[PDB]
RNA sequence: UGGGGCGGUCGCCUCCUAAAAGGUAACGGAGGCGCCCAAAGGUUCCCUCAGAAUGGUUGGAAAUCAUUCGCAGAGUGUAAAGGCACAAGGGAGCUUGACUGCGAGACCUACAAGUCGAGCAGGGACGAAAGUCGGGCUUAGUGAUCCGGUGGUUCCGCAUGGAAGGGCCAUCGCUCAACGGAUAAAAGCUACCCCGGGGAUAACAGGCUUAUCUCCCCCAAGAGUCCACAUCGACGGGGAGGUU
RNA sequence: UGGUGGCGAUAGCGAAGAGGUCACACCCGUUCCCAUACCGAACACGGAAGUUAAGCUCUUCAGCGCCGAUGGUAGUCGGGGGUUUCCCCCUGUGAGAGUAGGACGCCGCCAA
């Protein structure tokens, strides 16, 4: 299943564990887009870094 | 009120004492006594798991004596324990003082068991 | 005054959890016994422990209540 | 303690600050150690309280036997204790605090420099089967290098044989206490002094703070024959303003 | 019915009632043996006079004690909002504490 990611907001002024979550899910540009297949370590992922990321399931 | 205070306790006290260091828990098991009024009591015991693999008491007949215990019968259930713990006895056993001086039939059946390797 | 009147630290606490052990190595560092050697281990002169055997750490309750080994290789 | 002087202070242990791993600063709070002695410390056995707590010649009225009860007061402490209840708290044997070494590991991450408790193996030991002989939870200090002494030397010794001299292994001796220890060395006086750099002491000059300091309210005991509030004002409260 | 064990008292600690028959022991002692530190009190040693009267097995009892929820709550995690001393809002988490209760144990081995 699955499953966008996008950048909503940039990562200056963010701590850095937020920043390495975020590099590692693939992205590195605002307004990317990525797919992945859906499991619980990915919605923990999202869940870590929420407020910079909108979700939507193809 | 003087009261009384329990023997038994005593004993417990003191083989807990004894059974602190001691293991008898592995292959060369331990081998403990129970002096008591009636006789004299000889078992093994295995730790690990729990079991006797060999014993011998003195109110099993097979043989008796007038005392059945005390000082004389001590030897002479010392040997025949022995003998018991030979012909199914394999490697050495630990001695238990249990709580009771070595001196006295402890010591008697000891020399015994010696014989019967300990 | 009191001034400074102070001393170095100890780093004294555990050292070892979970993981796979050699012969020898230190597991934890205590002044009294708050910890005792459950199984096959034993202590230094100044409250150590030991592996003595080369395994894996196992951290487990005395089974009396308010008192632990919590030392178990293999 | 500097506008400026007017002082303690350095090395090591234990506790708070320290934010439930480990580490963490300040002239931030509290206490100490330069040792021991000696009872020691091995071992095998034996134990049981302790503050109170039944009765009590006479101290201990009660070393007094007997009631009753927590693993408890005690555990060289030097030092608080901080962790430790056999936390090894209370009594009985010939050893004592040996000689070779050593696997790891913890620190350090500075290889550093120094540390720390290590199983295990070999020679010979006490006490008893098992310990332990590698003293008694963590301060004494192992302050090095460097000097001198005290012993051993399978070592070298200027052509040869010696010797004088040195090496190597154990050892005993510095408040080197500003304790990682300039060289055995060391008061001042100089608005008579001189050179190079520094942003400040100058003196808010301006800057911050408003402790103060000024000024004003809120409350009202009372006073005022009388009567809170004609004139006041205890008592608290809460503010402004920029002079000091 | 002893010996020998295992798990946090839900084991405890009591209270009551039963038997003692075994047993385990009291208990007669003290020949011998250990004594005793000092002192048949233990300590051995000797049997068994009398035994259960204890002790040994039960049987109950939460009286104590023990164990212990749900459920909130304090606290806190990440995002926010304001008078930003502090407060609020959303997102997770979640104590202590009390309490409903449970609970008078079980589990062995070798005897018998």
């Amino acid at each position: 299943a699955k499953l966008e990611i996008t950048l909503k907001r940039s990562v200056i002024g963010r701590p850095e564990d937020q920043r390495v979550t975020v590099r590692t899910l693939g992205l590195k540009k605002t307004n990317q887009t990525v797919v992945h297949e859906d499991n619980a370590a990915i919605r923990g992922m999202i869940n870590k870094v929420s407020h910079l990321v909108s979700v939507k399931e193809q | 009120m003087i009261t009384k205070t329990s023997k038994n306790a005593a004993r417990l006290k003191r083989h807990a004492r004894v059974r602190a260091k001691l293991s008898g828990t592995a292959e060369r098991p331990r081998l403990n006594v129970f002096r008591s009024n009636k006789h004299i009591y000889a078992q093994i015991i295995d730790d690990v798991n729990g079991v006797t693999l060999a014993s011998a008491s003195t109110l099993d007949k097979d043989l008796n004596v007038e005392s059945t215990g005390d000082t004389s019968a001590a030897t002479k259930v010392g040997e025949l324990v022995a003998k018991r713990a030979a012909e199914k006895g394999i490697s050495d056993v630990v001695f238990d003082r249990g709580g009771y001086l070595y001196h006295g039939r402890v010591k008697a059946l000891a020399d015994a068991a010696r014989e019967a390797g300990l | 005054k009191n001034g400074r009147d102070s001393e170095a630290k100890r780093l004294g606490a555990k050292r070892a959890d979970g993981q796979f052990v050699t012969g020898g190595s230190i597991l934890y560092r205590q002044r009294g016994t708050k910890i005792y050697p459950g199984e096959n281990v034993g202590r230094g002169g100044d409250d150590t422990l030991f592996a003595k055997i080369d395994g894996t750490v196992k951290f487990e309750r005395f089974g009396r209540d308010r008192k632990k080994v919590s030392v178990y290789p293999v």
